[PDB]
């Protein structure tokens, strides 16, 4: 038995969403099963949408209902979502559930199989390249036996980034921070820290590569 | 509708150790089947959630005996007799009694280790940033334990709650820490005003707030 979800990836603020999640290695007419949808927005928990039972009744959450549809294709053994009106909070890992049981104790039913999820992000930018933005300390934060840097990476859209110090060769002592979605843009940061005695005696640059724009940049960061 | 209560949002346990989950729904989740639709699910990290207990005490195919749930009515529990390494990851109950289906805010559980104080590190904008019209300062706290903490900005030592982005990264894998990074961004023109800017933490690793500030004209 497999699920797997599919859909847009990136949408624009009132767009629809159609979402298909496709079953194998078992018939959704024989099994009687029903099907849910579950979302995972942003930083939040899990939140159910909407259920499909095997004779096509329906059942929503009416915290979202008025834009949700599900349907079902048994010839195709797939089963769809539909939500209108996107916007950012939209921006949720979605996944199909199984309501399976022991067969056939009908009564006695759970979400037994789950899809790896498919990704939705909504935001009104189109691809946008980061301003990347060296963060040196000032001068009296630099007097102790270790020193702290940074690089900012502002503004850009989709997702992934790459970023590393020294083109790789400085590893230890980093922190990268994980993207967060503002104003339909990405933001991400990183620290590193070093002994005193490392900078600015020698250079230290972060590197910042964005595949979606074509763009990689490298920020030396100076003293101020 | 029902509302799903778990307890704790944070389980700080060591490998081998017992842990225990609790789920408190608003009103009764037993079906008019006679039936307690009542699911315990673990989420990993990187992964999708999977099922761990069904109406409220039968352990799913596939899953250890170190797990096993109980309760009634409106009050359940989730038992881990001795935790796992895999057993790691995010809980969540789930009722599917009564539409909405519902699930708790989820609990966290992660591992236990000593107290460790941030190191807490602020930075102003820098000159590339300003050309632009922008002005974003920034501070990061690493390498701290427990999690609770709380940072509050201030501009010429008056709260900043607006124009603010927070991240945190995951427990460290090595030594088990948190670390966060907050970003307040304001104008050029704003921050040009401004002389002071602080990066206040409280943490229960001091008695005292944690300070970290500078002058723009430093
Ligand atoms: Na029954
Ligand atoms: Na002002
Ligand atoms: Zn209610």
């Amino acid at each position: 038995v497999t699920l797997k979800e599919s859909g847009p990836g990136l949408l624009k603020p009132s767009q629809t969403l159609s979402l298909t999640c496709s079953f194998s290695g078992f018939s959704i007419r024989t099994s009687k099963v029903g099907v849910s949808w579950i979302r995972q927005p942003s930083g939040k928990g899990l939140e159910w949408l909407a259920h499909i039972y095997w004779d096509d009744d329906k059942r929503y959450n009416p915290s979202l209902e008025s834009r949700l549809t599900i349907s079902k294709d048994t010839s195709r053994d797939m089963v769809f979502m539909k939500i209108t009106s996107v916007d950012t909070a939209d921006t949720a890992t979605y996944y199909c559930a199984r309501r399976g049981f022991y067969g056939r104790k009908y009564e006695v039913n759970h979400f037994d199989y789950w899809g790896q999820g498919t990704t939705l992000t909504v935001s009104s930018a189109k691809t946008t390249a980061p301003s990347v933005y060296p963060l040196a300390p000032v001068c009296g934060d630099t007097t102790g036996s270790s020193v702290t840097l940074g690089c900012l990476v502002k503004g850009y859209f989709p997702e992934p980034v790459t970023l590393t110090w020294n083109s790789g060769s400085l590893s230890s002592g980093v922190h990268t921070f994980p993207a967060v979605l503002q104003s339909d843009l990405y933001t991400l940061s990183s620290s590193v820290t070093v002994t005193s005695s490392t900078w600015p005696s020698e250079s230290i640059t972060c590197n910042v590569a964005h595949p979606a724009s074509s763009t990689k940049v490298d920020k030396k960061i100076v003293p101020r | 509708d029902v509302l799903m209560t778990q307890t704790p949002l944070s389980l700080p346990v060591n490998l081998g150790e017992q842990a225990s989950i609790s789920c408190r729904s608003s009103q009764s989740i037993v079906h008019s089947n006679g039936h307690t639709y009542l699911e315990w699910y673990l989420q990993r990290p990187g992964q999708s959630p999977k099922l761990l207990i069904y109406q409220v005490s039968t352990r799913f195919s596939g899953v250890p005996d170190r797990f096993s749930g109980s309760g009634s009515g409106t009050d359940f529990t989730l038992r881990i007799s001795r935790v796992e390494a895999e057993d790691l990851g995010v809980y969540y109950c789930f009722q599917a009694s009564l539409v909405p289906l519902t699930f708790g805010a989820g609990t966290k559980l992660e591992l236990k280790r000593a107290d460790a104080a941030p190191t807490v590190s602020i930075f102003p904008p820098s000159s590339e940033q300003l050309t632009s019209g922008g002005a974003s300062v920034v501070c990061f706290l690493n390498n701290f334990y427990p999690k609770d903490i709380n940072v509050k900005w201030k501009i010429d030592g008056s709260e900043r709650q607006n124009g603010v982005l927070n991240s945190w990264t995951d427990q460290d894998s090595k030594d088990s820490t948190y670390s966060m990074s907050s970003t307040l961004t304001l104008t050029k023109d704003e921050y040009e005003r401004h002389n002071s800017y602080t990066c206040e933490a409280t943490h229960k690793t001091s008695t005292s707030p944690i300070v970290k500030s500078f002058n723009r004209n430093e």
